RNA sequence: UCAGUAACGGCGAGUGAACAGGGAAGAGCCCAGCGCCGAAUCCCCGCCCCGCGGCGGGGCGCGGGAAAUGUGGCGUACGGA
RNA sequence: CCCCGGCGCGCCGGGCCCGGGUCUUCCCGGAGUCGGGUUGCUUGGGAAUGCAGCCCAAAGCGGGUGGUAAACUCCAUCUAA
RNA sequence: ACGGACCAAGGAGUCUAACACGUGCGCGAGUCGGGGGCUACGAAAGCCGCCGUGGCGCAAUGAAGGUGAAGGCCGGCGGCGCGCCGCCGGCCGAGGUGGGAUCCCGAGGCCUUCCAGUCCGCCGAGGGCGCACCACCGGCCCGUCUCGCCCGCCGCGCCGG
C-alpha cells in the first residue's frame, strides 16, 4: 500500500525535508543572564517588597492559596502573570522559611 | 450623441414626458431603498425575497485564498494537455498511459461530469470526486493524490 | 422608488465625493516621467543592469499561490554563508540581501545557493583602479565585452518538469483516492477525541485492576 | 485587483477594510544598555599660514570652560567583544 | 561670445595604520512601560480595532500577536515601551 | 381663478458611477490590457503573452463542517429466500411522448402525327429524420426526512462510502 502526499489529513502538506540551522539571536531576549539575576536579587534586597506583595505573602503564610491567586490576579491582571507571581512569592517564602530554620 | 437622446424630441412638449397631472417632483417615494419594510414592501416581496434578516454564522476574518479550490470536469479533461498526447495514447500498443497533472494546469479538484474516451489516464490532482474516481477506474486509469 | 425588476444596489455617493475626484489625465505624462527617470538611472549606472540587483527564487505562501514562483526581496544570510559571500560584499557587488528571511526548506536553499554560484560566474567585476588591477578582477577581454542587460537580470521562469507516459500498476489501480481523502478528513477531525478516549479507557483499566 | 467582499448597522437606511497576487520604486541603518580603552571627547578665545559672498583646515598656548550625575572609538538583535 | 555645475587628469596640506575563516571564554537590551478593570471617542473590527482619562500595576527559557470570552497543553512568528 | 404693458438677449432631464433590457460590432469557452513596460499632430497610435496577474463566464449547493451534476446487457463466482444483493472480463454506449418551420423517400402525371422509349427538371397521395421552442414524463448532483441491507482498511471505530 502506497501513501501519496496529501493536502489534507494528519500529516498534510507537501513533503519537504527540514534542515537544522542555528536559531535567531532575536529569539533569546528575556533569557535569564547571571549578571541580570545578580542585579535583580540585589535590588530585591535593597528596596524590598511591594505592599500588595507583602499582603499576598501574609495570605500564603496563613495558607490561602486560592485567595492569594485571586488577589494577585486582581492586582496584576492576567492569570498567567498571577500564577508566576504566586510561584515567585511561594519561592521567596520557602527561602525565608529555610533562612529562619537554619 | 445628445442628438439621439430623448430630450431632442420632447422640446415643445410641456411636461417633458413626465406627466401633466402628477408632476416630476424631486423624490416622491423617498431616496434609494426608502421604506422597504413600510411602503415598498410589495416590491421587495415580489422581486427581492430574503433581503431582510440574518442567516448563518459570522465568519469574522474570511480568506478567499483558503477558500480557493478551482474545479475541472472529466468532460474537458483533455483540453489541459495537448492533442498529440491523445494521439500517441491511442497509437501505443504497449499501454503507456499519459499523466495529466491538473495542478500544473491550474485546477485543484477533478469532478466527473461527462464522457471520457476509452484510454487509460494518470490524473495527478489535489482532490477528487467519487463519481470522477468511478469514471476514471471504469475507463481505466489511476487517481494520484498530490499536496 | 424602485421599478418592476432589478438588482438591489448601494451607491456609495452619499459623501461629498466631488471634492476628492482623482482625475487620471496625468497618466501619459507620468509614463514619460518614469521612462525618463529610468533612462536617467540607466545612463547613471553605465555597466550595471538597468533593473537592479538579483532577486531570489521564492515560493509563495497562502495555499492559493504556492505553486507559483516569484522574485523575492533578497537573499538569506544562510544562503550567503553557504555560497561564501559576505553580506556587506554582496550589497556592493549588486546582490539583494535581507536579514528577515529564514530557510526551512533545503531545496529552495540549494536553489538560491546555485543561483548565487551562477551569478558569481556571470558577474564581470571591474577593477577599482584601471592602471593597477587586483587579484579578484575580470580580464581585459571581458572589460570591453561587458555591457548592460536589458530587463530583469536572470528572469525567474516557472519551470515544470516533463514526465513520461508510464504503465499503470495494480496498486495504482487498486488505490482508493476519495476513500483515502474521507478517511484522512475523519482522522484529522477525530485525532484528539480518540486519544482522550484511550486515556480514559486506560484510567478505567487502572481503576479495574487496582 | 482583492471588493462593494469579510465585517459593522432601529441587521433598517446605509457603512465598509485587510491579507495575498501583478507592477512603479527599492537602501539601509545609528544609539542607550552590556563591556574594553590614562576624557583617549566637545565648545570658546590669543598668534601664524592658506582661503576668506555656505568663516573652514593645520600648527603654536602650565589659556578659559563643558564632561566621571559619562564625551569619543569598537559595537545593536542580521549577534557582539 | 560670456556665466554656472558636473564627469576626469596632475600637484599640495591632512585624517587612517583598517579585513576574512576556525577554536576557546564572556555579554546581550528601552518601566507608571506592557498588561488588566472601568469610562468616553473612534473603527469593518463584532465578550471592546485604535487612542485617551482614572485605578491596579508587571515578568525574564520573559513579553506581544495567532479577528469569540476563559482554563490546560504543545506550536508558529516578532522583539514593544 | 392664477402668471402675463411691449421688445431684444440668456434660460430649465446635463455629467459620473451602479444595475436591468433591447440593438450594432469583434472574438468565442473563452473574452478583456482598463494598471505597467517598450518604440507639430503625438497627451495619439503600435507592440507585450513566462506582463492574463485579475474581473466575468465555464458548477452548483449547504448555516457550516463539506459534498458536487446518464445507464443498460451477457458470462463466471459468493451469500440469502426461477428472484434479489455484492465482486471481475467484453458489448451497446447520452432519455422518451405530443405539437413542431424546414429537409428525405416518390404510388402517379406533367400534350402536338400513333406507339415504344433514356436523361434534366417540376407537383404530389402517403410515409420518415426531426432545428429552435412549448407542455409533460423520466434520470443525475447538493441540503433535509423515513425505511434497511451491504462493502474498504495504514490506523477495526461514536470510521468512510
Ligand atoms: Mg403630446
Ligand atoms: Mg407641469
Ligand atoms: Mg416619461
Ligand atoms: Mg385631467
Ligand atoms: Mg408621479
Ligand atoms: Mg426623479
Ligand atoms: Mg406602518
Ligand atoms: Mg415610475
Ligand atoms: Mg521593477
Ligand atoms: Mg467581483
Ligand atoms: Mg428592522
Ligand atoms: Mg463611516
Ligand atoms: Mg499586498
Ligand atoms: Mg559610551
Ligand atoms: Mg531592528
Ligand atoms: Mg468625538
Ligand atoms: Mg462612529
Ligand atoms: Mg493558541
Ligand atoms: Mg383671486
Ligand atoms: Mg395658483
Ligand atoms: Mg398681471
Ligand atoms: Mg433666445
Ligand atoms: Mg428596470
Ligand atoms: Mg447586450
Amino acid at each position: 500500500a502506497l501513501r501519496y502526499p496529501m493536502a489534507v489529513g494528519l500529516n498534510k502538506g507537501h513533503k519537504v525535508t527540514k534542515n537544522v540551522s542555528k536559531p535567531r539571536h532575536s529569539r533569546r531576549r528575556g533569557r535569564l543572564t547571571k549578571h541580570t539575576k545578580f542585579v535583580r536579587d540585589m535590588i530585591r534586597e535593597v528596596c524590598g517588597f511591594a505592599p500588595y506583595e507583602r499582603r499576598a505573602m501574609e495570605l500564603l503564610k496563613v495558607s490561602k492559596d486560592k485567595r492569594a491567586l485571586k488577589f494577585i490576579k486582581k492586582r496584576v491582571g492576567t492569570h498567567i502573570r498571577a500564577k508566576r507571581k504566586r510561584e515567585e512569592l511561594s519561592s521567596v517564602l520557602a527561602a525565608m522559611r529555610k533562612a529562619a530554620a537554619k | 450623441p445628445s442628438r439621439l437622446r430623448k430630450t431632442r424630441k420632447l422640446r415643445g412638449h410641456v411636461s417633458h414626458g413626465h406627466g401633466r397631472i402628477g408632476k416630476h417632483r424631486k423624490h416622491p417615494g423617498g431616496r434609494g431603498n426608502a421604506g422597504g419594510m413600510h411602503h415598498h414592501r410589495i416590491n421587495f416581496d415580489k422581486y427581492h425575497p430574503g433581503y431582510f434578516g440574518k442567516v448563518g454564522m459570522r465568519h469574522y476574518h474570511l480568506k478567499r485564498n483558503q477558500s480557493f479550490c478551482p474545479t475541472v470536469n472529466l468532460d474537458k479533461l483533455w483540453t489541459l494537455v495537448s492533442e498529440q498526447t491523445r494521439v500517441n495514447a491511442a497509437k501505443n500498443k504497449t499501454g503507456a498511459a499519459p499523466i495529466i497533472d491538473v495542478v500544473r494546469s491550474g485546477y485543484y479538484k477533478v469532478l466527473g461530469k461527462g464522457k471520457l474516451p476509452k484510454q487509460p489516464v494518470i490524473v495527478k490532482a489535489k482532490f477528487f470526486s467519487r463519481r470522477a474516481e468511478e469514471k476514471i477506474k471504469g475507463v481505466g486509469g489511476a487517481c494520484v493524490l498530490v499536496a | 422608488a424602485p421599478s418592476r425588476n432589478g438588482m438591489i444596489l448601494k451607491p456609495h455617493f452619499h459623501k461629498d465625493w466631488q471634492r476628492r475626484v482623482a482625475t487620471w489625465f496625468n497618466q501619459p505624462a507620468r509614463k514619460i516621467r518614469r521612462r525618463k527617470a529610468r533612462q536617467a538611472r540607466a545612463r547613471r549606472i553605465a555597466p550595471r543592469p538597468a533593473a537592479g540587483p538579483i532577486r531570489p527564487i521564492v515560493r509563495c505562501p497562502t495555499v492559493r499561490y504556492h505553486t507559483k514562483v516569484r522574485a523575492g526581496r533578497g537573499f538569506s544570510l544562510e544562503e550567503l554563508r553557504v555560497a561564501g559571500i559576505h553580506k556587506k560584499v554582496a550589497r556592493t557587488i549588486g546582490i539583494s540581501v535581507d536579514p528577515r528571511r529564514r530557510n526551512k526548506s533545503t531545496e529552495s536553499l540549494q536553489a538560491n545557493v546555485q543561483r548565487l554560484k551562477e551569478y558569481r560566474s556571470k558577474l564581470v567585476l571591474f577593477p577599482r583602479k584601471p592602471s593597477a588591477p587586483k587579484k579578484g578582477d575580470s580580464s581585459a577581454e571581458e572589460l570591453k565585452l561587458a555591457t548592460q542587460l536589458t530587463g530583469p537580470v536572470m528572469p525567474i521562469r516557472n519551470v515544470f518538469k516533463k514526465e513520461k507516459a508510464r504503465v499503470i500498476t495494480e496498486e495504482e489501480k487498486n488505490f482508493k483516492a476519495f476513500a483515502s481523502l474521507r478517511m484522512a478528513r475523519a482522522n484529522a477531525r477525530l485525532f484528539g477525541i480518540r486519544a482522550k478516549r484511550a486515556k480514559e479507557a486506560a484510567e478505567q483499566d487502572v481503576e479495574k485492576k487496582k
